[PDB]
Formats: structure tokens, C-alpha cells, sequence
């Protein structure tokens, strides 16, 4: 049974040096490569480092300024060096198995569990609750959305309410975005009938444990 | 620069056999062998086609992969469809070494009748010019299979300052819901004249035009 298992801290600051070391269970490097993998947030895998039982290394050439990969065959590890981290670096790291010849990996059959390494220096913040006013006017479907937009809070999670949960037709919850400056945001509308708007009272009731901000906003057909 | 594209989203029904792609764009994908990996929500990524034809002991041999040097693009096949191969597929090709891959692809089973979305556009409300903010707000519900892309324009132009789009959860009706922002100033919103959000669903499109 190949096992693989990586870790490090998890939480880094820009202009940091980012180390990680992944151990291998069950085996040598003898002939069998190891590769670094990250999975940056919404899209697919890529690699940094390589390297064998001797010492060669292969590296990624965008990030080969930045990468240090290092073997210690005495107690069976391998290492990640991630010098000058900026914000475009956020991912979980995996290390996976290789077996192969002349550099290049011809089989990947196990990967790891993969750690979560956070680059970011946003402080802790309240969120800035935005009421979103539709056109108030019945549209080729007989709906009206009203709700509240949810900005710059730091960090997770923050859950929205309607009419302290009085409305439940049309409300739907969502789940986070990110702002590249460090901070977040959310969304909630309530899809109320077109005939029972304008006169009916719907408010959104906004919770950010993490900053202890509750606020409570008004949302108006039009003006 | 050799990097890795997959097909946001690909509709089709369990019972027939579905295709996947993945195009190279700077090199060609003969020069390494290609890998397919399928991601099930909440699993690593485990190996489905492997040496460019073969399969992993265990996996059925209806997953079939194939390589096309003629446009340099990849195939992930699906003979028997099933509704248990809702994962995330992804590709592989070599860069000198480079694990890269693409962008995703998701795969849906289609046990639903294929539903239009409806797009509703809220422009920043009166509201957030005292606070010097400005967002434009898309929503977009009911609809099936939930995977669609949003490109925000500027005076009928492209634009991706602020472009934060997350995956659309599961509704009470089983349907989709969309999330796509665009984070502005309120210098640029008072700046241009036409504001719109688009999502391509599928192959047809729904827009609307919200103007300050």
C-alpha cells in the first residue's frame, strides 16, 4: 500500500519563502520520480519541481526563479521551496508518485491528500451590506427579485436572512466570491410575485461571526 | 508556452457516448503522452485514460481516449453514460516536464428536459455612490445542466477587472443558480454608457442592457 502524505503551515504572507516536504511510505526513490502539484482555486493542476533519488532536479520555467526542490534519502523525503510568494499562489499542494525514465514520469499511479497553503495580508473586516433595487416593472415573466449584496468581509462564513426567515419563496442563499484585495462577497435576492411588490416590506439580515457584524437593510421597488 | 483547454460545460443524456476534449495551443501534444483524470466533487483526482489508450486496473473499458495531431486536441470517450460518471475530467500533457492541465470539464447526465435561463440585471443602486462603490449584479437561475461562462462588457467592449464567478449549488427544484460580478468604481460607473451581462448556456445566449 503506497501512501503519500504532504504538510507545511498554512497560512503565508506576500513576500514570503513558501516550504513544504512531502514523505513517501512504503518504498525508495530509486528510479521513482515525485512531482509537486498545486491546484489553484477554480481551475486545473500544475507542477513546479521534481526530482530523484540522486538529486536532479526539473523545474517549471515560470516558476523557476522561485523553486527549490530537494531530496534527503537518509529518512525517505522530498521538499517544496517556494521563495517571493504572491497572491496568485494560493492553491492546495499535492505530491504524487512517478515512475518513469530519462526525466520524464511514465506512470502516476497514487497522489497525495494535498495541503492548503493561503497567501493573503487582509485583516478581518465588516461586511458593506448593498440593497439592489430591480426595475419594478412586470416583465415577460411575473417576478420581481429584490436583495441585498454582501461586500468586503473578512473571512468566512457569512449566511443571509429575509424578514428574520418570515420569506422563504423566492430567497436563495449563495456561496462566496473573491476580490483580489483580500476580501469577499455574497449575494441574496427573494423572487416575490410582480402583484404583491412595492408595498410589502423585505429586508435582508446579514451575519459575519468572524467580524461580528449584523446589519439590517431596506430594499426599495424603485425610486 | 504550451497550456491545456477543456470545455466548460457538454450536455448529453446517459445511454449515449459523449466525447471530451482538450487543445493544445503553443507546441504540439504528439511530442507527450496524454493523461485523463476524473475528479468526482469532493475526491482526488484518480487516472482514467493513461498512456494515451490504456486504463488503470479496476476502471471499466469503456473509457476510451485517443490523440489527434491534426489540430493538436485530445479526446476523453464515454461509451456507456452512466448517471455515476458525474466527476471532473481533466487532461495532461508534458511542457519539458510541466504537469499542467486545463481549464475543466464538466460532464453532466441529462435526466431533466433542458431548460433556458432567465437572467435578471440590477445595475449599483443609489445607494452605494456615498459609499464610492460601484458592481453590477447578474443573477441567473433555473437551468439546466448549471455550468455557463460570463464575460462583462464596457461601452460594448471587453472587460475582466473584477471578473468573480463561483459555481452554481444545488436548488429546491434541482435546478442551477449562476454567480458572475464585476467589482467597479463609482468613477466607472458614471464613466460609460451600456452596461450587460451575458451567459452562454449551452449554445444559445440570453442578455440584457442596464444603463445609469
Amino acid at each position: 500500500q503506497v501512501q503519500l502524505v504532504e504538510w507545511g503551515a498554512g497560512l503565508l504572507k506576500p513576500s514570503e519563502t513558501l516550504s513544504l516536504t512531502c514523505a513517501v511510505y512504503g518504498g525508495s526513490f530509486s528510479g521513482y520520480y515525485w512531482s509537486w502539484i498545486r491546484q489553484p482555486p477554480g481551475k486545473g493542476l500544475e507542477w513546479i519541481g521534481l526530482i530523484n533519488h540522486s538529486g536532479s532536479t526539473n523545474y517549471n520555467p515560470s516558476l523557476k526563479s522561485r523553486v527549490t526542490i530537494s531530496l534527503d534519502t537518509s529518512k525517505n523525503q522530498f521538499s517544496l521551496k517556494l521563495t517571493s510568494v504572491t497572491a496568485a499562489d494560493t492553491a492546495v499542494y499535492y505530491c504524487a508518485r512517478g515512475l518513469g525514465i530519462f526525466g520524464v514520469v511514465t506512470l502516476s499511479d497514487v497522489w497525495g491528500q494535498g495541503t492548503t497553503v493561503t497567501v493573503s495580508s487582509a485583516s478581518t473586516k465588516g461586511p458593506s451590506v448593498f440593497p439592489l433595487a430591480p426595475s419594478s416593472k412586470s416583465t415577460s415573466g411575473g417576478t420581481a427579485a429584490l436583495g441585498c449584496l454582501v461586500k468586503d468581509y473578512f473571512p468566512e462564513p457569512v449566511t443571509v436572512s429575509w424578514n428574520s426567515g418570515a420569506l422563504t419563496s423566492g430567497v436563495h442563499t449563495f456561496p462566496a466570491v473573491l476580490q483580489s484585495s483580500g476580501l469577499y462577497s455574497l449575494s441574496s435576492v427573494v423572487t416575490v410575485p410582480s402583484s404583491s411588490l412595492g408595498t410589502q416590506t423585505y429586508i435582508c439580515n446579514v451575519n459575519h461571526k468572524p467580524s461580528n457584524t449584523k446589519v439590517d437593510k431596506k430594499v426599495e421597488p424603485k425610486s | 508556452n504550451f497550456m491545456l483547454t477543456q470545455p466548460h460545460s457538454v450536455s448529453e443524456s446517459p445511454g449515449k457516448t459523449v466525447t471530451i476534449s482538450c487543445t493544445g495551443s503553443s507546441g504540439s501534444i504528439a511530442s507527450n503522452y496524454v493523461q485523463w483524470y476524473q475528479q468526482r466533487p469532493g475526491s482526488a483526482p484518480t487516472t482514467v485514460i493513461y498512456e494515451d489508450n490504456q486504463r488503470p486496473s479496476g476502471v471499466p473499458d469503456r473509457f476510451s481516449g485517443s490523440i489527434d495531431s491534426s489540430s493538436n486536441s485530445a479526446s476523453l470517450t464515454i461509451s456507456g453514460l452512466r448517471t455515476e460518471d458525474e466527476a471532473d475530467y481533466y487532461c495532461q500533457s508534458y511542457d519539458s516536464g510541466i504537469w499542467v492541465f486545463g481549464g475543466g470539464t464538466k460532464l453532466t447526465v441529462l435526466g431533466q428536459p433542458k431548460a433556458a435561463p432567465s437572467v435578471t440585471l440590477f445595475p449599483p443602486s443609489s445607494e452605494e455612490l456615498q459609499a464610492n462603490k460601484a458592481t453590477l449584479v447578474c443573477l441567473i437561475s433555473d437551468f439546466y445542466p448549471g455550468a455557463v461562462t460570463v464575460a462583462w462588457k464596457a461601452d460594448s467592449s471587453p472587460v475582466k477587472a473584477g471578473v468573480e464567478t463561483t459555481t452554481p449549488s444545488k436548488q429546491s427544484n434541482n435546478k442551477y443558480a449562476a454567480s458572475s460580478y464585476l467589482s467597479l468604481t463609482p468613477e466607472q460607473w458614471k464613466s460609460h454608457r451600456s452596461y450587460s451581462c451575458q451567459v452562454t448556456h449551452e449554445g444559445s445566449t440570453v442578455e440584457k442592457t442596464v444603463a445609469p
